[PDB]
């Protein structure tokens, strides 16, 4: 929940 | 005389699509309209930001004790640093008011104006009340030198530096520095 | 299980819990209090950066285990009911519909100085003790109820408000710079100086003398 | 002292807005609006815990944690 | 055709300006010191907020006042020159950087009078010898931004750079009618005069005003603003003024 969920969500495609 | 009114098809799709999309995610990629980011920024360099946040989700009051001799002096500092805060807080507070009521006189007063120019201060453009722009002062440009200097630490001035590249990455107001 | 002894709370006003949104931390509990209670037994809440058109004033708490806080009211005075109708009765008593129906509402002046208790909710970060953060503010406003008002004490230490408004008074400038006399010098540890080459790596370490305003024979 | 600065630039743009009150409201995409967050988990003037729902938001931000 | 602008009272219009330059030398106190030592402290032992990692350090930094104030031939031209044992003694006033600004002076004629506190320029009236604030009146067909550059380029020159945040008034008056002024014929059904003030800030650049029209321009923060002006004219802006 909470932040917690857009930072699994965002940020793992623009690593690549 | 008035009658029910009937749904639009816009309501309906909203409706469902959402189900359709509560798994999947609309912000993952170039699914969204995005462009890439200032190229100073590295897959490390968000992993430095990742791996140490990570961390600190994972904190907790069980993680951690504190010795109660560490606590006592903790609220005699941070209870006279707010004490001289308090005075200085509820100042604006007394400052805004008055500054206030300076709008509130002029602005009965706006009224008792001729036509021609009464027209524009109300029907002005909203690019000109529109300004968020800095300037050569800024408190944070006009006293750095001083202000760097004042602190105890650089690592708290290093706060303010790495903060302005972020944001210098958002806004794409950095560029190959 | 709570225990007050161990457990030590305070106000601050830069350490904080940030919200995005107004309903984004769950109401983690609820809290009945006159606000008459606070302002003598605390400071005055702070403006509203949260909050918009629900509370009125917020308030910043922490916790001897690093744990933030904050309380405000919700949708207590008329800045989001609305001004109460002079006109409509508050005695039809639901002659008109029910959902139509309006009860009247107090201004914030008039309920800050309230006895009357009205629930104020609290918002914390991950996991804090705030079972123990109720009864101590139960507790320590039973005290200061009798005690003091905060105000005045603060007028005692410091003086009261100074805006430099009177025409009648006399004030007095101020000329001497903070620069010169803080640095870093002051805050390192004592027995202790900058190493003489990370004086001069560190351009920011290097001392000033304030520039004196030389005679003038020599433009 | 900072924080006694800004009531004259906050004041003038009061008579420009006509209001009492005044905020900045970005509004973020994705990426960029995870590291206007960073920035301020780190800020020297505030220390912070943040909260919010899964979707980005017209943030509303007081000018003085602000900078460039 | 000339008529001056009128109200549904009657009244006069006249535009008119505050300028200031921001003060230099900031005081922070101790406690807005203090926690800069503690907080940091007891980070070190608990560690109960973000730190930075290593990867995010590496890249240039510049100071923007260093590079930018080396080139400004204010900060450049020194007026006060003397000759030493090889390196010299020098001296510049009239500047803005905040080490050759003096932290005690008397100088109202120059900015630097009082580097701590703001303060605001003010300005003879040739026809009294009382401190005001520049005016001019309003014609009928011409407007108040407009009006507000006509006196720009009357006074100034372009010699003298401001930057013009504010395009609404920020403060309005109402005084009796001059005694001079009795003999336009234009006055006599208008009834009034009223000064709608705008607000601006100095920039890069150093007062002169065309003695023709003002002439011995001083400074004055918000406290000691009581001293050069009456007290009819205090009472009106000082709830809106900053001493910063
Ligand atoms: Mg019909």
């Amino acid at each position: 929940s909470g932040l917690d969920a857009f930072i699994q969500l965002t940020v793992p495609y623009w690593l690549t | 005389w008035n009658k029910k009114g009937k749904v639009n098809e816009a309501t309906v799709q909203a409706r469902k699509e959402k189900k359709r999309l509560k798994e999947t995610n609309q912000f993952t990629g170039d699914y969204t309209g995005e462009r890439p980011p200032h190229p100073w920024l590295s897959a490390k360099r968000l992993r430095s930001i990742m791996t140490q946040y990570q961390v600190f989700a994972n904190k907790n009051r069980l993680n951690i004790k504190v010795d109660k001799k560490d606590a006592v002096e903790m609220k005699k500092q941070f209870e006279e640093i707010g004490a001289h805060e308090y005075y200085r807080m509820r100042t604006e507070q007394i400052i805004n008011e008055k500054n206030n009521q300076v709008i509130d006189q002029i602005n009965k007063e706006i009224e008792t104006l001729p036509f021609n120019i009464y027209e524009e201060i109300t029907k002005m453009p909203k690019d000109k009340i529109y300004n968020f722009n800095t300037d050569s002062n800024s408190p944070y440009i006009l006293y750095f030198e001083q202000i760097a200097r004042m602190f105890d630490e650089e690592h708290l001035t290093k706060l303010k530096v790495s903060q302005r590249l972020q944001k210098l990455a958002e806004d794409k107001l950095g560029e190959n520095d | 299980d709570l225990d007050i002894s161990n457990y030590e709370c305070w106000r601050s006003y830069d350490k904080m819990i940030f919200k995005t949104h107004k309903h984004a931390a769950r109401v983690v509990c609820k809290i009945n209090l006159s606000p008459r209670a606070l302002k003598h037994a605390f400071g005055i809440g702070s403006d509203v950066s949260r909050n918009s058109d629900v509370s009125t004033r917020e308030y910043d708490f922490e916790d001897s285990n690093l744990d933030s806080f904050l309380l405000y009211d919700y949708k207590a005075t008329t800045e989001y009911h609305g001004n109460n109708d002079p006109n409509y009765d508050y005695q039809n008593q639901d002659q008109v519909p029910p959902k139509k129906r309006k009860q009247q509402h107090p201004t914030p002046q008039e309920f800050w100085e309230s006895d009357e208790p009205h629930a104020f909710r609290v918002n914390c970060s991950n996991y804090a003790d705030y079972h123990k953060f109720k009864k101590w503010i139960q507790t320590e406003i039973e005290k200061r109820a009798s005690e003091k008002s905060y105000e005045e004490k603060i007028i005692e230490r410091f003086g009261p408000y100074k805006i430099y408004d009177q025409y009648d008074q006399k004030y007095d400038l101020v000329k001497e710079p903070s620069v010169f006399k803080y640095g870093r010098e002051y805050y390192l540890e004592k027995g202790k100086k900058f190493s003489e080459k990370e004086m001069e790596e560190n351009p920011y370490l290097k001392p000033i003398k304030p520039a004196k305003q030389m005679e003038d024979k020599y433009r | 002292m900072l924080n006694n600065i800004f009531i004259f630039e906050k004041y003038l743009k009061k008579n420009n807005f006509k209001k009492n009150k005044i905020i900045l409201k970005k509004k973020f995409t994705p990426l960029r609006f995870f590291l206007f967050l960073l920035s301020l988990f780190l800020t020297p003037f505030n220390c912070m815990f943040i909260i919010s729902f899964k979707i980005n938001n017209k943030l509303e931000i007081n000018f003085e944690s602000y900078l460039i | 055709t000339t008529r001056y602008a009128q109200t549904k009272d009657g009244f006069r219009v006249d535009v008119g300006l505050v300028i200031n330059r921001y003060p230099i030398f900031l005081n922070l106190e101790k406690y807005e010191l203090d926690r800069m030592k503690y907080r940091t402290f007891y980070q070190k032992k608990y560690k109960r907020h973000m730190e930075i990692p290593e990867d995010l350090t590496d890249f240039n930094f510049k100071d923007p006042q260093m590079e930018a104030e080396e080139t400004n031939i204010d900060n450049i031209a020194t007026h006060f020159i003397d000759l030493g044992a090889g390196e010299k003694i020098e001296y510049c006033e009239s500047s803005k950087y905040y080490r050759k600004v003096d932290p005690e002076v008397s100088d109202a004629r120059s900015l630097q009078y009082a580097p701590c506190h703001r303060t605001y320029l003010l300005m003879k009236d040739p026809t009294i010898n009382q401190y005001v604030f520049p005016t001019r009146p309003v014609l009928d067909r011409e407007v108040l931004n407009e009006a507000k550059l006509l006196l720009w380029e009357k006074i100034s020159n372009l010699k003298f750079q401001v930057s013009h945040t504010a395009v609404i008034p920020n403060f309005a008056a109402r005084r009796d009618f001059y005694e001079h002024e009795l003999s336009n014929p234009m006055n006599r059904n208008l009834k009034g005069v009223k000064t709608f003030y705008f607000i601006a800030t100095h920039v890069q650049g150093i007062p002169w005003i065309n003695p023709e029209v003002y002439q011995e321009y001083l400074w004055t923060p918000k406290r000691h603003f009581q001293n050069y002006v009456p007290k009819e004219y205090y009472e009106q802006f000082i709830n809106a003024m900053h001493d910063v």
